[PDB]
Formats: C-alpha cells, structure tokens, sequence
C-alpha cells in the first residue's frame, strides 16, 4: 500500500507540464528536495523520491535557459544536482546521462560565470565557502559514480568546461565569477586523472590557458594595493595543474591517447605559439609561492620529461632571435640549465648559436647606455635610502574647504591621541570626489604614496582613493584605477614603475556611510635625480652565456671558440665591457 | 501529556478506531481542496496540524494511498509548487501557510516510513 | 493581449496606466467590440478561485492574547564553529552599553589560514526575518569585517545562503533589508577577514521581523 | 598645458592615423594610464586638419574607432588583481565627452548623420 508510485507518476507529469512557465522552479526544486529528505543534509542520503530521465533533461534545459539564476538558487540547483547523482534510474548510469549532454555545461558555465546582473553592489562574485562544498561534493559524487563505469566520459567533460570557460570572453579572462569555486574546481581537478582523454581537447585547453596567462602577465598593473587568497593563487594553481597535465605521457596513435614513451611535452613543444608565450611569460618577471617560481618548475618538468634535447635547443633559440632580446634571470638560469650536457652545447654550435650570441652583444652594446652612476654626479651631488618629499611641496583643493590641507604635509606630526583629525573634509551632497593637488618644486622619482587616515575613527577614512601624477606640473593625468581603502588603517601605494613626477593628485571618494574625511598625514617617497635584475637584461646576462659555453666543460671549447673568433669587434668589445665597472 | 510521559510549535508560541479517523481524514482533505476567497489562512493552518496529528496519532499510521487518489494528490502538488496558485509574494496561504502543508505532508510520511 | 497572455500579473502602475487609456468614449467602445470585458470577467473568476485570503481573520486574534517590528536576538542562542576566546551571546543581548566602547563587545582572531568565521544563531522557533543589523566596534572600527554573508534556514537544519556576501568595511552600521521576508529558524552570518586587521570587534547583532501572530 | 581648442603643431597622414588606430584596436589589455593619452591623442586627431574630407568624416567611418572605443569602455582589465569599480575617473571621463563633443562639432557642419 505504498503511494510511491502514483506520486513518481505526478512529479513526473509536472516535470513534463512545467515547460510552458506553468509552475515555479525554485519552489518545485525546494519541495521535492524537502520531501526526499525525510528518510539534515548529507551526501550520501537517498532521496526517496525516483525522478525520471526526461523529467531530468527537461529540468536540466530549463534551467541552462533561465539566466540571472540567483546564488540562493543555485545553491539549491547544486544541492538537487547532488541528488540526481544520489539516484538511481529503472540501464544506463545517471551520472553518464548527466555528464553526456551538454546542458550540463551550459548550466555549470552560467554558474561559474559569476554574471549577476541582478547586483548593484558587483562587488565580490565569490559564492561562498557553502557553495563550494556543495559543489565539490557533487563533483566527487559524479567522480564516484563514473569511475566504475567510465572516468574517460568525465574528465573530458571537466577539460571541456574549463577550456569552454578559459576561452576568449570567458570567466578566467574577463575575471568574473567565483573565485573560491574556480580554485576550488581546480584543486578538485588536480586529483582527477586523464589517462584516456582525447589529445584535440587538451590541446584546445593548453593553447587557451597558455594565451589567457601570457596575456595576463605581460599586461599586468601599474599598481599594487598591499594589506589570504587572491587571484595569484588562481594564477600559481592553474600552472599547477598544466604542471601536472605536461608530466602525463601519452601511448598509441597521439589521438584519445594518454595511458598513464613520449610525453605530452613534446606536444605542447611543436605549438610554436605556447613556448613563444611562455618564454615571453617568464621574460619580465623578477627574481626572488609566485608566478615566476611557478613558470620555472612549468619548464623545468617539460625540460624533464621531453626526450630529445634537440626539441629544447629549438625554441630557446628561437625565442632569443626572434626576441632587442628579453633576457631576464629565469630564462639565465633556464639556458644555462639546458645547456649542461656535452650533447647540448655540440647541438647549439651546430646549428649556429654563437654567432648569432655575439651578434646580440655587439647590437646590445651598442644598443644600451650605462645606466650607472658616474663620477660627475658624485662630484657635483655634494657641491650644493627613500626620503621623504611632502614637506618641500605645497597643497590645493579645487574646492574651498574649512581648513587647508598644509597640515598633512608635516613629515611627522604629533600622532599620540588623535583628538579629532590633523585634517578634515566636508562633502556636499552632489559631490563624491575632493582632490588634494600636492605640488612639489622640482619633479622626483616618486615611488611609494603613503596616506594615513584618522586613526582614532577611521570611519571618515575614504571609501576609495585614486592617485595621479604629473610630470610637468600641468598635464594633469591619473596613474591608475582609485583603490578601495575602505577599512584601512595604513594607505601604501607603491609603483612598479617609479615615475618622475612634480605634482600629485589624490582623488579621495566619499567614505560608505560618512560625510565627513579625516587624514593625519601624507608621505610621499621617492628618490630625485641624484639622491640583480638592472644588470640582467644588458649584455651581463649573454656575457654569461658565452662563459658558461666556453668554460663549463673545456673538450669542446676549442672548435667551437674557433667559430666564436672571427665574428667582428669581438676582442674590443670584451675588453672595453672588462675596463667598465659593471 | 505523551511527551512529559515540536513542529507546530508555532502556534503555542489515545487509540483511535481507523475507519472513522480515515473518513475525517480524506474529509478534511476535501475541504482542503475546496478552500477559496471566503475561507483564510489560519483555517488552513490548523486544519493541517490536526490532519498530522490524527495522522500520527492513529495506530496504524494512516498512509496517503487510501487518504488521497491520483486526481487529489496532483491537485495538492499544483496547488503546493505550480505558479497557478504560487505566483508573486501572495503565493498560497503565505509562507506560513506553504511551510504548515510541507510540515504536514512531511509527517504523514515520516509516520508512513516508521 | 498582455493581460490575456500573463494568473495575470497587475500592479499599481499597471492599474493606473489602464485607467489613462481607458479615458475616452472611443477606447471604451473599441475594448468592448473585440471582447474586452468578458475576458475580464473571466479573470475574476479564476482569480477569486485561485487565491485564498491573506488577512488576518478572526481566530488569530482571539488565539494570539490567550498564549510595529520586534527583536528576536535575544531568545534565540549563539555559536561558532571554530573555538574562540569569548563567546558571542553577548552579541545576542537587546540593547547593551554603548557609550565608551572601551576594547569591544566580542572580539574574534583569526588564524592564517583561515578568513571566514560564522556565528550561528539558532532561534527557538522560526520568525519572519525582514532585515538584518551588524553593529562593529565604534570605537575602532578596524576590526570591523571587510564582508558579510547572511545566510538563513528555515528548518535549521538545512544550511543555505542567502545572496552574496556584501562589503561592510568602512561602514559603521550595516543593515541588510530583505525584499522578501523570509521565514527561517536559523541564521548564519559567515564574516570575511578585514582588509588590514587580524581581529574583529561587533557591538550587537539584531534581528528584526515579525511573527506568525504578531 | 592641456586644451581642447589647442591646435597641434606636427600635421599627420590619413595613413598613419589608421594605422595607428588599427594597431590600437588590436592591442588588448590597454591601461587606463594608455587609455587617457588615447584619448588626448584622439581629441588631438580631431583638433588637426588634413592636407578634401574631414578627419572627422574619415575617424567615424571605419569601425575601428567602435572596436577602439569598445575596449575602451568595457573595462575588462584582465591586469586588475583588484577589480574592485571599473570607473576611470572624472579626468578620463571629461577627456572623452571633450572628444565626443570635438566630433560633433567638426561633424555638425558636414554630416551629423553619420556621427
């Protein structure tokens, strides 16, 4: 006398009936949840309500079609999504029916998406720490119902998202969507394992990640705001992730071949495009958990796991010559790495590596100026290490306020009490930005702005402040996007570029729910004009490479100094760089 | 008295015959069914508590196979999700209301499953 | 053919802007000659047969006296997940001492690793919840959280959010409305880490809404 | 000192100003820092006359300056570890409606249709 089937027979009849907008999702979602949750939520509970196939491709359908699905809902979605997994059908598996179509990624892209047009406050598009369990529970449930059955269906269909999503116009680029379950999704797939997986998707992914990182590094801020997690660790996991996928050597005709013997790395060796961005990649980034440490194990593993040392000469001289060139201490250390055996240096001389080396000298040399101090500054210094610059200039607002704003340019006033600002600011209402002008009498390689707000109630801290410089004086000009400093006691805007600047603008925003600003002090440091890395992208660095060449193993220095000889202004060079301090 | 010997403690702030009990059972039902503009909501909420504690209190639970037929049951599954009676904030009987019927149903079958 | 098509959704403006286009003799005979009003007449009938009335009839008042937005805070109880110094009940309480602030009413710190904390409040009984009060220290305002995600369940049970966690740093007060009251037993509020601060300082935490009677 | 009604002195070439509005409409990740001397250029471009159509005929036809002013004001900015407000700032909005309001009034004369 079980009514179990009659009601199967009506939920599967609203499930069909609901196509035409007939009946509200979020309330037919969270009512076959709660009925299905009566045998406290758990992973492992068995809803007691069996679904049906159509009834599940019509929900899934309606759900990829339905856009500003809310996070309240989707938390929801996962939680049914987990059931579903839960579930058993009556002789396919209904995990292999979830992760087949591709409404499943259509529904998983607009989650992970983080859109929110609903959301005037688009401030964090994190989804929370609930979310992310939720839907890595549901991502481990569908690994343990596919593993049995068929792993290769499942981590295609994982590749799949990820490289639809990592593509142009995608959430990792645009840097929209969850981040917690991004990072959480990606170390989820740092476990999984790609043995069977077809060598044209994995192929798609690299090429995309490769171009989204290289795009992201050698375009990256002018700025940065110094206080956890942020997207670096999105960045130094998703290399993680390529370092593992390169170890995966591949058996069979290179097509839906991995097999746990070439390798992988010899793939992603032919694209000429992936070696050009990652070389590139590790071109402008410095020397010392960072991107470029991150970089150098990526290389150091496709170095390891490739077979022939050929394919390793081949790009390297290439991305030198077509490069004038980038030389930074990464790639140094990288050719000097590649160039340890024997084999390796016989193969660079044979197909014309030093020529073209001491070309690049003779053309750098003649390219650079030294950039060091000579004797003249030294002895002309004294005829008249940051130091602060604040209180040699002077301060405007382009609007008239109760006090002036002198105060603040003191280099150290009295901060014990804070009775009730050194400075203040009031806002009209129609007004949301004040700018305090500070301009210096002579322009400085400024480097660093400090602004300390009011220490003693820092609720008329602002909101957000924007920094601009000038170099002039008069072509007013902004520096980057205004930084968010609600919240912050200590203000540091450091430059990755220090920039010769002689005025200096701080547009400070309305503060969230006051009216009032209160400042204590603004520093500004720098260096004037006479007040590791800068030697390595001169000609040190292929000074190096030559005596790495000719010393590291002396069989061979011989013929090989013999084709390095006859090349023009060798000699003079060398001794000209021997008489230079440097 | 049974329990110093909770689900409907939103209103607080014996052995029964079965065929007399199933017959205000479904009778109740039906006058579920039939509520429109002149019966309220507070009607409905306690109708509900009394339909779970009948339900409940009778030895044998009473199940919803001999409470409710086919037509019934889909009438109380549109009337509880379908946005014929569920659209915008005047969804039916409030949220009050919609969260005494899954409290209700929810006790049926917890008694059904004992 | 919108309110044949929509049963049909009709509000205010909605109701205004039909008695604008109906001001003429002309619109009143052109909507009777292609069958307005009996499909009008149709639409009270189904909606009178749909939807049942919301008012609160005689029974709740003379049930409500035998056992205007109030606080239920203080009856319902506090925790955390993690183990912290102090407890968090004296963020329950209706209205304490604010007049010094002399360190903070309850303080939280934070590990390295982690950057979220939630204070549970589980109620005795679920309420209507309508909006949401977070008051951090006053005094210093650094240890307020950098964002909040409220969460809420009805069943107390069943953990789920609310929307996404909304940016409180630099805020002395933060209220967060609901455009829908919600009925929930349960409330999470899951705290961020501040910007540049190790530790947080809260006030009190209300939470306003009403009853099934009240 | 910067003006909108200031005449530069160095005339360029219909060439070259294609060229370099194609070369920045296939520059992606442009900084704001880059973004407003865009602007102050383009507002440069339209203060010239050239050496018998407008400049400001020849800057609106081809769907360059669209793609250009597209990248301009989606804000992606993949750079961004902290995309926080996507605003550029009172400056670089003054600069661009002083651009747009330079187009308008060298288009107004000759044919507002196509601005």
């Amino acid at each position: 006398l079980s009514s179990v089937p009659m009601l199967n027979v009506c939920f599967n009849k609203l499930f069909s009936m609901l196509q035409v907008h007939h009946v509200q999702l979020e309330s037919l979602l969270q009512l076959w949840l709660t009925l299905s949750l009566n045998s406290l939520y758990n992973a492992n509970r068995i809803p007691v309500i069996s679904l049906n196939q159509a009834s599940i491709t019509s929900f899934l359908t309606v759900l990829a079609w339905y856009p500003n699905t809310l996070l309240r809902t989707w938390c929801l979605v996962l939680h049914s999504l987990t059931l579903m997994t839960n579930m058993q059908l009556n002789q396919e598996s209904t995990a292999h029916l979830l992760v087949s179509d591709p409404n499943l990624i259509h529904v998983l892209v607009k989650f992970l998406s983080g859109t929110s047009p609903h959301g005037t406050n688009q401030h964090s598009p994190q989804v929370g720490p609930t979310a992310t369990q939720a839907m890595q529970e549901f991502l481990t449930r569908l690994q343990v119902h596919l593993s049995s059955t068929c792993p290769q269906i499942f981590s295609e269909f994982l590749l799949k998202l990820i490289h639809i999503l990592s593509t142009e116009r995608g959430a990792f680029q645009t840097g929209q969507g969850p981040l917690d379950a991004q990072v959480k999704l990606l170390e989820f797939t740092l476990e999984q394992n790609f043995e069977v997986v077809s060598v044209s998707t994995i192929s798609a992914v690299i090429e995309s990640v490769t171009f989204l990182v290289h795009h992201y590094i050698t375009c990256s801020d002018k700025v940065m705001s110094r206080s956890e997690m942020t997207r670096d660790q999105l960045m130094f996991d998703l290399l993680k992730l390529v370092n593992i996928l390169v170890q995966l050597p591949l058996s069979g005709n290179r097509e839906y071949s991995a097999r746990v013997p070439a390798y992988v790395a010899d793939l992603v060796l032919a694209n000429q495009q992936i070696m050009s961005q990652i070389l590139s990649a590790l071109g402008l980034c410095n020397s010392s958990i960072s991107v470029g440490d991150g970089l150098f194990t990526i290389l150091t593993t496709l170095s390891k796991k490739a077979s022939t040392v050929h394919m390793m000469l081949q790009p390297i001289l290439t991305y030198m010559a077509c490069g004038t060139c980038q030389l930074s201490e990464p790639l140094l250390w990288f050719i000097l790495r590649v160039l340890d055996t024997s084999d390796a240096l016989k193969a660079f001389h044979d197909m014309g590596g030093v020529q073209l080396i001491c070309n690049n000298m003779v053309t750098s040399t003649r390219a650079i100026v030294n950039t060091a101090r000579s004797m003249v500054s030294t002895i002309m210094k004294f005829l008249d290490g940051i130091h602060n610059f604040a209180p040699l200039g002077t301060i405007t607002s382009s609007s008239p306020t109760a006090q002036p704003a002198e105060v603040l340019l003191q280099a150290t006033p009295p901060h014990r009490r804070a009775r009730s600002a050194a400075w203040s600011y009031i806002f009209l209402p129609e007004e949301a930005w004040c700018d305090l002008t500070i301009h210096l009498p002579a322009a400085v390689l400024l480097k660093e702005i400090h602004i300390q707000p009011h220490l003693a109630s820092l609720a008329t801290c602002p909101s957000s402040v924007s920094v601009e410089v000038s170099a002039d004086g008069v072509n007013m000009l902004p520096l980057s996007t205004p930084v968010v400093t609600s919240g912050l006691t200590y203000i540091k805007i450091q430059l990755v570029k220090a920039e010769v600047a002689s005025a200096v603008c701080l547009r400070l925003h309305r503060p969230r729910d006051a009216s009032t600003l209160g400042l204590s002090q603004i520093k500004l440091l720098g260096l004037t004009a006479f007040g590791e890395d800068q030697v390595s992208k001169t000609s040190i660095g292929w000074l190096r490479l030559l005596h790495h060449c000719l010393t590291h193993i002396s069989d061979l220095e011989g013929m090989m100094a013999s084709a390095a000889a006859p090349t023009a202004n060798l000699l003079q060079t060398c001794a000209a760089l021997l008489m230079s301090p440097y | 008295v049974e329990d110093e010997a909770n689900q409907w403690s939103f209103i607080n702030n014996f052995t029964l015959a079965h065929e007399r009990c199933i017959s205000v059972v479904q009778k109740l039902v039906l006058f579920l069914l039939s509520m429109d503009f002149t019966c309220h909501a507070d009607l409905l909420l306690f109708v509900c508590k009394v339909l779970a504690r009948i339900a409940n209190a009778t030895r044998p639970t009473i199940h919803l196979c001999e409470i409710v037929n086919e037509p019934q049951l889909e009438r109380l599954l549109l009337l509880l999700v379908g946005t014929d009676f569920n659209r915008g904030d005047i969804s039916w009987g409030g949220a009050w209301a919609q969260y005494s019927l899954t409290c209700m149903l929810q006790d049926i079958l917890a008694g059904e499953l004992l």
